[PDB]
This record gives C-alpha cells, structure tokens and sequence, in this order.
C-alpha cells in the first residue's frame, strides 16, 4: 500500500538474494586468493560480474522509491546506500574509458619494474626488491638512485592518465550531485536525519585541521629528534635548520617511518620486547597463535570463533605447488561464514597480526544481524580501529607476561617504555602529516584549487609545509609523484588511516578506563575485563544502523573525532623528546638548505 | 500383552528427503505402539522442545493420532517453530498455535542437505498478504503483489514472487546450516485414543 511498506519488501527480497550473490561472489575470491588458478580466476571473474550487474539492476530499481517518503532511519540508511549511481550515470563511452584507466594504472602498478641504466640484464620489481633497498640501505645515492628512477618512470607513465582520471571523476561527482570526487569521498561521514548528531561533508577537513593543529607540536619534536639522528647517520647532507630528504625516510613514499627505529634508537643498550625466540623455543604452531588470540577475546566478553573458522580458515602457508596471496585477509564470506588467510611465521609480528585480524573478525562477527547493506563499520576508520586496539593491547607487556611468552622477571623501566613509544611514535605518529597532507592535496586537486600545471609546485610547498620533507632534486610537471603509491594510483580513499589512528587512541582511552586500569595508557591492557568488552560490543552490533557520531558516543562519550587520547598515549615520550631537544632546533625551514 | 506393530517412526525421522517449510510434509499416525524413548534417549537431535507434556510421561499417555509434521528450516529460524513466535516461517510458512500439545525435535542435517555448488531443492515463503493460521499449509505460487498496480503474473516492479530458495552449503555457520524438524503434534479427542505407548509386564 504505502512507499514505506513497498521499500520495505524490495529490501526484504534484496537482503536475501543479495546475500546468496555475496556469499558466491566472496568464495569464488576466497578460492582464488588460496589457489590462483586459471579456472578459479575465470570463476572470480563471472562471479564478480554477476555480482556488479546484480547491484547494478537493483540500484536501477531502488530509485523508483522516493526518499522523503519514507521516515524509518534504517530503511533510509539501506535505500540511501543503494540508491547511489556510482559510475552509472555517466556515459557508457566515459564510464569505459575511467574502468580501462583504473585497470591500466592497476597493471602500471602492480607490474612496474625498474632498475639501473647500463645495467638493465635484470631488474626489480617493487615488492620486495625496492621495498628491501629502501627499507635497509644506508647508502645516498643508492636510495637516491631507487626513489628517482622508480619516480621517473611510474610519474612519467602515470600523469596523462592521472590528468585524464581527475577530470572523469570529477565528471562522475559533480554528475551524482556532488561538489567534487573530493566531496564523494567525504561523504562517507556525512550523517543526515539525526537530531543533534547530523554530521556534514564540509565540517570533515575543519576536523582534520583542528586534530592536526594539536598534532604538529608532538610531531616537530619527532621530526627534530629524527633530523639530529639522521644527521649522525649522514653526516653532511642533512641540514640543522631545515626539512628532511625525501629519501631517507625508510620507506618507498615515507607512508610509514618505522624502519628507521634502527638508526633512531634512544637506548640501544637495553633489551628489546622480541618473544620470537620465546615462541621458538616452545614451539609454537600458528595454530597455537590464534588460540591464544582466541583465548584473549573469550577473555575479554567477547564471542569465541566457530567450527567453521577452524575448518576453513588457511593459517598456514599450503606448499610449493598450491600458489597463494601471502598478504593476511580476514574474511566476512556472509552467512555466518568467516576466514582468516594468513601465512602465519612464528614471529611477534604475525601474533600481532593475527590478533588484528581476530579483530576485524569479530568486529564481522558482531554485526552478522543486522541487514545485508548495514554490515559495515559506522565509517571507514572503525573496522581498522577495532583491529589496531587489539593490535595495541595484544603488543603490551602485560600481556606478554600474562600469556607466558615474556620472563615474569623482566624488569619494565622507564627507558624501555620511552624506545617503545619511540617504536609506536615512527609507526603512528609519523604516518599522520603525510596522510592529512596527501588527502588535502587531493581535495584540492578535485576541487580544482590548484591547476594541472601547478600540481607539483604546490605539492612540494606542501610537503615541506606539512610533512618537513624536501625534494632532493626539483620535479617539473612531467612527473606524477604522488600516484606512485598504491592507495591513490588504484583509487582508494586514504583519510581513513588518519580517522583510524584517531578512533584508535579514543577507544583505547575508552575501553581502558572502562576496565580500570590505574597507569600509563601504553601500559594498558584490556584483557579479563568484561565491562570493556561489553562497551566495545554495544558499538560493534551496531555496525552501519546507527551513526558513526552516536557510535562514538556509545565508546567514548564524545560526538566528533578527538585528538587528546592520541596525546596523552605519547605524553612520557613527549616529556622526554621536550627535554632531548634543548640543544637542537624544533621546527623546520621551507627554504633549501639540505640539498636541492 | 505382548507388545509389536510400532509406529513408523523410521519412516519420518529416517527418511531420505524431507519437504520444504512452505510445502510441510503431515503423517497421520494411527494404530500403532510408539516408543517415545528412543527418540528421547537419541543423542542425534539438537532440540527436544516440548510444549504441553513432558518426555518423561508421553511413554504413559495415550493419544487418538499424532500428526507429524517434517521440513527443513534454517539454524536460526529453529526459535520460531513453538507457540507464540513471530517471524518469516511462523507469519509466512509454519505457525503453531498458543494452545499446542507435543514436541518440536530439530536436528543438524548439513551432511545430507548441503551441497559444495548450493542446495536450492529447499524452499521457503518469504511474503503474503495475511499471517497463517495455526496447522496451515499454502503451497500457492501466486505473484505477490506489493503495490496497488496488479502483477499480472509478472516478476515487475513491486511484484516478488513468494518462494526464495535457501542455498545450503556446507561451509556455512552453524545459524545458517540446514535443521531438519519433525513436530509431533499430540491430541485427545472424543474418538476412542489408539496410539499409546508401550505397557510393562
Ligand atoms: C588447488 O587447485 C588445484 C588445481 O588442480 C587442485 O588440484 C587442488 O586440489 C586445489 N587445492 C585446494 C586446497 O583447493
Ligand atoms: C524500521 O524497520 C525495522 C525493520 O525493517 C523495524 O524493526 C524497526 O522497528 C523500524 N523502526 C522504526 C522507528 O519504525
Ligand atoms: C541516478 O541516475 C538517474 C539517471 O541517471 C537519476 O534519475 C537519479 O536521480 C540518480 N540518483 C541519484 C541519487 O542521484
Ligand atoms: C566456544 O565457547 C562455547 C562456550 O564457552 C563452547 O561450548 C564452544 O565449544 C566454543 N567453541 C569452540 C570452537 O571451541
Ligand atoms: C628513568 O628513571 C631513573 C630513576 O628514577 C632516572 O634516573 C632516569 O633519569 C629516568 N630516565 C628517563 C628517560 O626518564
Ligand atoms: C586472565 O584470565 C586468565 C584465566 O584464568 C588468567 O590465567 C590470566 O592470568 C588473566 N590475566 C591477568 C592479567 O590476570
Ligand atoms: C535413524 O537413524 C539412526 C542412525 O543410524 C538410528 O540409530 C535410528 O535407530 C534410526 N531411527 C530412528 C527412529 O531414529
């Protein structure tokens, strides 16, 4: 009778069939990604199609069904989330043209090989011959060489593809009523309908910019504390007044600053917290791993795994004839089915991992009853959040000390702590100026603040800006440095790294205090703590039902994104990097002085 | 008295193929001897559930007929078959009523019913126009007609058509794996009661 009732059984029929199509769609990938054969792609392949030409048909169909008709939230939220175009509304000869340059920049990618010239009988392939040199060497030119050629050839390959898929985009975006794809992208934490909880596309970069205004002093201390080491590590290139090489980051893009916790080591002398050789010595299985990490959620209130993730879950590599993808996945196949594929090592990395991944499957878990197009995190950054909470307190020496792995008499000092936190600060802390700087600069690029001639100019005044890092040597415009890494060549957001880092620290504070623990927020630990586990799975049944903002509510009792758990994770470090740079110089220069 | 002839409890619980809900297979059972103990001390069946008597005294009682109803639902949907549930089998496919005498026995069948391309010989109705009555069985294949336009027979805009298959595969969760479920359903009436249980010497 009513439209309510109508869209009502559309998404009745919807739920059903489109969980069946899932389910074929995520196990023909599944039979793929642990055995890459020729049919199993042809499989993947047909089970994707029909899966794309199925959400396709029914997106087609859930726009016969007016919005403003309909007053429930949920059946709003589910016909809001189909009823979006995508790439449909543009033409057919336009909407081709953008698939062909996304699989094209896939292929640049995926296949981009370079080396040395005159030296070209073999050559290396990013992963993981350029990703070892960059991660190990400690030579200038070498890294030099790596990071200017591997530029040359991607930005020189990539930049009339990347000038042709902006302006497709754009076309895409401003076609399904938005500003820009920038604009698109916010979207996904645009809340709508709610009283007092509405949350807009435009209050998302003041957000950013007001987190990472209280950011930039802990990562000035950082970043000076970096340059004086980097500068006993190379004793002339490196600058007192000004930004860091580009190259000496420890990392292909400087995306991550965790390799250099060698060289950047405060305490040397002092033991480290590997229980590798632990592990090693009780011989510890992967399976072993897991029920640990099992055994820690059960710990903490939360649902154990099913038969069914036992059964079928591959934690172990399977074997010379059988090929597999080796990056770890968790899988939600639907239908109370759920994966984890991993190849497992006995190291404190995969035990770490492997609680990441118990993570994002419970976090799946969680949410199996709500509807089909509700199972989801509230936003992008909780489903990685959730995993790097327990990545944190799994990585704790409480923890290592409650589970066996680690000696009852090790003696937990405060310099110790300071070289962790140190660990976590290049892991965490440095990964947050280049993703708000790399999202910004795509935000404008989008919005078209900058044009397609002054890219680079900007792009550079902005790195030296935000991030501290110079060029080595100037770019023209023939280059595409930014689309060298994966996430923007394959056309990923990337602000969810910053939201995640973000929502991380604020339920870590949460569930914490939650659980009563009386130190540090690093020494935390939020095992055998019911009432943890159970504010943590108030939000996690929710899944996409209700905002992301009354989410945050339920953990941390605040409506927005905040940066003083991330702070206050950091203050014995910050103290500590505070008094380290008495005689050293916070803050950089914008102007050339290392080398240009 | 010596004591034979027993009930054919071998040919529903055992049987080869069960029907779908929607389409419930209904046994008469009559004139027999029925050893209720060997369903109860089974250790095959995941729910024993009985509304209205218990599985200690129905190897006393005696009953007129006992109506055994047979199908095939999910592990989720195993909640609704008793008295005074809601949901999509008990509005749309199996309703018992508040006042019902008898038991509700549901086993795992994934060995059996789940196939590695899909089982969709299973079938269940999604939607109808009223909620069924109690012991009702509809079996019809008629478009449902969401809206005010008429369906005309065809799967169009606001028509769905009733019946959705459930594709049982094996690697499912234990919620959404197939249960096979027998529901006897015990009444006295006016009629002499023939169906009563084994006598002890
Ligand atoms: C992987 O594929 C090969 C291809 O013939 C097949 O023989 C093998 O049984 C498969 N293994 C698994 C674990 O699926
Ligand atoms: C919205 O619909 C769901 C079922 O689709 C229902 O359970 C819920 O109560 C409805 N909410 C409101 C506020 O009507
Ligand atoms: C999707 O596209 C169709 C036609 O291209 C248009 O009528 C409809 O309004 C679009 N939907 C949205 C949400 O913009
Ligand atoms: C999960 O826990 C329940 C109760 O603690 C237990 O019965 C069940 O066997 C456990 N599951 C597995 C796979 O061990
Ligand atoms: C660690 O603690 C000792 C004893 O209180 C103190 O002497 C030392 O300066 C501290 N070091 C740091 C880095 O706080
Ligand atoms: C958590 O519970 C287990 C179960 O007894 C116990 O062995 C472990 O020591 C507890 N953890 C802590 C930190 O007390
Ligand atoms: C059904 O099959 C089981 C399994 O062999 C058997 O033990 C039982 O006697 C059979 N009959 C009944 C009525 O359960």
């Amino acid at each position: 009778s009513t439209i309510e009732e109508q869209a009502k059984t559309f998404l009745d029929k919807f739920n059903h069939e489109a969980e069946d199509l899932f389910y074929q769609s995520s196990l023909a990938s599944w039979n793929y990604n642990t055995n890459i054969t020729e049919e199993n792609v042809q499989n993947m392949n047909n089970a994707g199609d029909k899966w794309s030409a199925f959400l396709k048909e029914q997106s087609t169909l859930a726009q016969m069904y007016p919005l403003q008709e309909i007053q429930n939230l949920t059946v709003k939220l589910q016909l809001q989330a189909l009823q979006q175009n995508g790439s449909s509304v543009l033409s057919e000869d336009k909407s081709k043209r953008l698939n062909t340059i996304l699989n094209t920049m896939s292929t640049i990618y995926s296949t981009g090989k370079v080396c040395n010239p005159d030296n070209p009988q073999e050559c290396l392939l990013l992963e993981p011959g350029l990703n070892e040199i960059m991660a190990n060497s400690l030579d200038y030119n070498e890294r030099l060489w790596a990071w200017e050629s591997w530029r040359s050839e991607v930005g020189k390959q990539l930049r009339p593809l990347y000038e042709e898929y902006v302006v497709l985009k754009n076309e895409m975006a401003r076609a399904n009523h938005y500003e820009d794809y920038g604009d698109y992208w916010r979207g996904d934490y645009e809340v709508n309908g709610v009283d007092g909880y509405d949350y807009s596309r435009g209050q998302l970069i003041e957000d950013v910019e007001h987190t990472f205004e209280e950011i930039k002093p802990l990562y000035e201390h950082l970043h000076a504390y970096v340059r004086a080491k980097l500068m006993n590590a190379y004793p002339s290139y490196i600058s007192p007044i000004g930004c860091l090489p580009a190259h000496l980051l420890g990392d292909m893009w400087g995306r991550f600053w965790t390799n250099l916790y060698s060289l950047t080591v405060p305490f040397g002398q002092k033991p480290n917290i590997d229980v590798t050789d632990a592990m090693v010595d009780q011989a510890w299985d992967a399976q072993r791993i897991f029920k640990e990490a099992e055994k820690f959620f059960v710990s903490v209130g939360l649902p154990n795994m099913t038969q069914g993730f036992w059964e079928n879950s591959m934690l172990t590599d399977p074997g010379n004839v059988q090929k597999a993808v080796c990056h770890p996945t968790a899988w939600d196949l639907g239908k109370g089915d759920f994966r984890i594929l991993m190849c497992t090592k006995v190291t404190m990395d995969d035990f770490l991992t492997a609680h990441h991944e118990m993570g994002h499957i419970q976090y799946d878990m969680a949410y199996a009853a709500q509807p089909f197009l509700l199972r989801n995190g509230a936003n992008e950054g909780f489903h990685e959040a959730v995993g790097e909470i327990m990545s944190l307190s799994a990585a704790t020496p409480k923890h290592l000390k409650s589970i066996g792995l680690l000696s009852p008499d090790f003696q937990e000092d405060n310099e110790t702590e300071i070289n962790f936190l140190l660990k976590q600060a290049l892991t965490i802390v440095g990964t947050l100026p280049f993703t708000y700087m790399l999202e910004k600069w795509r935000w404008m690029v989008f919005k078209g603040e900058i044009p397609k001639d002054q890219w680079m100019k900007k792009w550079w005044e902005m790195k030296r800006e935000i991030v501290g890092v110079v060029e080595p040597v100037p770019h023209d415009e023939t280059y595409c440095d930014p689309a060298s890494l994966f996430h923007v060549s394959n056309d990923y957001s990337f602000i969810r790294y910053y939201t995640r880092t973000l929502y991380q620290f604020q339920f870590q504070e949460a569930l914490c205090q939650a659980a009563k623990h009386e130190g540090p927020l690093h020494k935390c630990d939020i095992s055998n703590s019911t009432e943890a586990g159970q504010k943590l799975f108030n939000m996690l049944r929710l899944g996409k039902s209700e905002p992301w903002t009354l989410a945050l509510e339920n953990v941390v009792g605040a409506k927005n994104m905040n940066v003083r758990p991330l702070l206050n994770y950091f203050e014995p470090l910050f103290t500590w990097l505070k008094d380290q740079n008495k005689n050293s110089f916070v803050g950089w220069s914008t102007d050339w002085s290392p080398y240009a | 008295p010596n004591i034979t002839n027993l009930c054919p409890f071998g040919e529903v619980f055992n049987a080869t193929r069960f029907a779908s809900v929607y389409a419930w297979n209904r046994k008469r059972i009559s004139n027999c001897v029925a050893d209720y103990s060997v369903l109860y001390n089974s250790a095959s069946f995941s729910t024993f559930k009985c509304y209205g008597v218990s599985p200690t005294k129905l190897n006393d009682l005696c009953f007129t007929n006992v109506y055994a109803d047979s199908f095939v639902i999910r592990g989720d949907e195993v909640r609704q078959i008793a008295p005074g549930q809601t949901g999509t089998i008990a509005d749309y496919n199996y309703k018992l009523p508040d006042d019902f005498t008898g038991c509700v026995i549901a086993w795992n069948s994934n060995n059996l019913d789940s196939k590695v391309g899909g089982n969709y010989n299973y079938l269940y109705r999604l939607f109808r126009k009223s909620n069924l009555k109690p012991f009702e069985r509809d079996i019809s294949t008629e478009i449902y007609q969401a809206g005010s336009t008429p369906c005309n027979g065809v799967k169009g805009f606001n028509c769905y058509f009733p019946l959705q298959s459930y594709g049982f595969q094996p690697t499912y969760g234990v919620g959404y794996q197939p249960y096979r479920v027998v529901v006897l359903s015990f009444e006295l009436l006016h009629a002499p009661a023939t169906v009563c249980g084994p006598k002890k010497s």
